[PDB]
């Protein structure tokens, strides 16, 4: 019972996080960019 | 255009001694006067208004620059969302 039941777990703890990761670059590379077009709205509000 | 002047001209001698009421001559130069010439001020013919129209021209030509950087920046946040959603629901299949 124990053996099937525990090596699951493994692929189970790998798959919910593997989920989340990808969120994370998701909202984490999207805070980053913004940054550059507000500086190059920036650079052009200097003209 | 001689300037006006009533005397003509005065004569009570130098001696390096006596010199009393100290006043100044006017210093003259010992060349010929032609050649102290003519005043000549010349324009730079690029006007005040001429530059503005040139700055003006670079800053339009600049601006459209600027923003084809900007529309070539401005689809990478769509670059995101359309890549990562289709791996995300990859990765929600398993």
């Amino acid at each position: 019972q124990r053996t099937g039941r525990s090596a699951l777990a493994v692929l189970i703890r790998a798959c919910y996080r593997l989920q989340q990761q990808l969120q994370r670059t998701r909202r984490a590379l999207l805070h980053h960019s913004d940054a550059v077009l507000t500086s190059l709205h920036h650079v052009r509000m200097l003209l | 255009m001689d300037p006006y002047c009533p005397f003509d001209a005065l004569d009570v001698w130098e001696h390096r001694r006596f010199i009393v009421a100290d006043s100044r001559n006017f210093i003259t130069p010992e060349f010929p006067r032609d050649f102290w010439m003519s005043p000549v001020f010349n324009l730079p013919r690029e006007t005040a208004a001429e530059q503005v129209v040139v700055l003006q021209a670079q800053r339009t030509a600049a601006a459209a620059a600027l923003e084809n950087a900007a529309m070539q920046a401005a689809e990478l946040p769509v670059d995101i969302e359309r890549r990562l959603r289709p791996i995300e629901r990859n990765v929600h299949e398993i």
